[PDB]
């Protein structure tokens, strides 16, 4: 039984949803990793049937969502959670949303999985060109958009079967310049592409696991709008 | 009218393949890479952008 | 002992994936690129070499 | 009803065969394009059941070869056949083996196809390093291994349906130096990869046809054994 964990879905307008939809075409169980800030809005809509159409897979098939879990790619373990977010109106009532906690969580409920999708990015200062991005904003972009992949691998490699596959999404702005893609997003994608190679080495040799990254074209996703430039 | 609208419009006018890129287009490729059908591919950056990346100078 | 035997030997010891490369590995990838599943891919060079191409310096 | 013409098959030990095997796995009709010099020897081995086992598709299926035609990628049309080859014992009892003729031959017997595979290469001087490769040898390599792809497209595009797809095989030698891969193969592969991009633009804009190339790893095929180094 193929089980894919898709990290980075807050709506049906993104690539994560398009990936999920296509995977269910092949009958693979889908586990959603939702960012806490939009978790309630997502569940609320899902339950109120606001995605029913979006879940129609041509051949009548109804997209099968195995589970939906709060997930924050910026926290590796439970003692990495600062008090502020700990007590935030959106996080306060949730638990087991760190990278390490969702790995154990998925492992205890469904066992080993064999498919991992990294479909998230985040840059606070995306509106600023590279030259005027701060060290804090830049490191924030690399921490959420790049490191998150490495950390996902470190923790999920123990719950993944041999010959499993991992993928993430990148953008050509890492290789060629596109003005407007700031905040260090271009930097983060460059690192991500580079890390995909180094990880393909460590994961391939040690675990027989593969990892590739898809450089996608433009899609009018919710996040795409944040790029005010 | 925002960056994304420029990106999309530019992609649909100059890409070798003129057609709307759907989230499912990336989905179908992501599906192939995640399956054992691609057991010999790893550490790669696969482009799914209707070929835009191969262009240098736009037509008109 | 011939060029091809050196390459195959080298590929199986230093590629990220230490497995035998079969003509059907390339076959399944060809099959996918030839189908509508890859409607958004064109003008690309896809590597199906167990990832050997990403290495610079060999371990041993 | 998908129909795929595979140009560049002389046995079951190459990639062309691995490609055919995987295609028929998905019920696509296969047409082989066989180089004249080994056509009769191939048909003979085929008729005596020497490929019988090699044709068993994992799922207990039998590989269905629609047709097998003599085909020489170095001749674009009938009036390109020189008297030397025109009289050769191997090409005598054969006709209609030029890129244009087989295109017409296929169109006449089976109609339009939607998949084309270029899986052939040829370099008379592969044993000499680039520096000592002659002009005649260098050009022969490009003509047979590179241009052949362009001519295939030009003539076959007339018998292909919209949204068809085309692939060819290449080797990383075009990007990084591999001692032993001489006689202009590296140059030809470098032209093939670049032409693929350019052809993608034309075929994409004018016919909505896709073209890509696969950079394969090492395979102990018959031609591979040839490269003495
Ligand atoms: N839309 C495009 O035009 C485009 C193009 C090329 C590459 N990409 C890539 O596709 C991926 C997904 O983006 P999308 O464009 O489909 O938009 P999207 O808005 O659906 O994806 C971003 C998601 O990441 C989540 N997120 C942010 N910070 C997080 C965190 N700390 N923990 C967990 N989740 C977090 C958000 O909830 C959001 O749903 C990104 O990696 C992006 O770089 C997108
Ligand atoms: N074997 C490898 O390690 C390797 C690696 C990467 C790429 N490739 C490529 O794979 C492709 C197929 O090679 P293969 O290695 O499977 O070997 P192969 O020996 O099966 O294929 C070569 C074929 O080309 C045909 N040929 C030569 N000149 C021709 C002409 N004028 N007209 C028609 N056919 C002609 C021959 O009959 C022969 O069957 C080649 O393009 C090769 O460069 C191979
Ligand atoms: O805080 C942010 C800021 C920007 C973002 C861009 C994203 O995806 C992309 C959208 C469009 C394009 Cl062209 C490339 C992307 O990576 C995804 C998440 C983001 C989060
Ligand atoms: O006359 C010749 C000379 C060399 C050849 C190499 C080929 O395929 C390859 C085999 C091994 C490797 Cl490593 C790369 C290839 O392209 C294919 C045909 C050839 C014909």
């Amino acid at each position: 039984e193929d089980i894919c964990f898709i990290a980075g879905i807050g709506d049906t307008n993104g690539y994560g949803w398009g990936i999920a939809k296509e995977l269910s075409k092949r009958n693979v169980k889908i586990i959603f990793g939702i960012w806490p800030p939009v978790y309630n809005i997502f569940m609320k809509n899902y339950k109120n049937g606001k995605f029913d159409n979006d879940m129609i897979i041509d051949k009548d098939k109804k997209m099968n969502i195995l589970d939906m879990l709060p997930f924050d790619a910026s926290f590796d373990t439970a003692n990495d959670i600062d008090e502020e977010t700990k007590n935030n109106k959106r996080y306060n009532m949730l638990q087991n949303y760190t990278i390490e906690d969702v790995a154990n969580l998925i492992h205890q409920k469904y066992g080993k999985i064999n498919m991992l999708v990294h479909s998230l990015a985040n840059a606070k200062e995306v509106q600023k060109d590279l030259l005027n991005t701060s060290r804090k904003g830049y490191l924030d972009a690399l921490s959420k958009s790049s490191y998150s992949l490495i950390s996902l691998c470190k923790y999920f490699v123990n719950i993944m079967k041999p010959q499993s596959s991992i993928i993430s999404l990148t953008y050509h702005a890492s290789q060629k310049v596109v003005p407007g893609y700031g905040g260090g997003m271009s930097s983060a994608k460059a690192a991500l592409e580079s890390d995909t190679r180094v990880l393909a080495y460590h994961l391939g040799r040690n675990y027989n696991i593969r990892i590739n990254t898809i450089s996608a074209g433009p899609l009018k996703s919710r996040a795409a709008t944040a790029i005010n430039k | 009218y925002t960056f994304i609208d420029y990106a999309i419009e530019y992609s649909e006018k100059y890409a070798p393949l003129r057609q709307k890129l759907l989230s499912t287009d990336i989905g179908s490729v992501a599906s192939f890479l995640l399956s054992r059908e691609s057991r010999a591919i790893t550490g790669q950056t696969i482009y799914v952008d209707n070929g835009l990346n191969i262009m240098f100078l736009p037509d008109d």
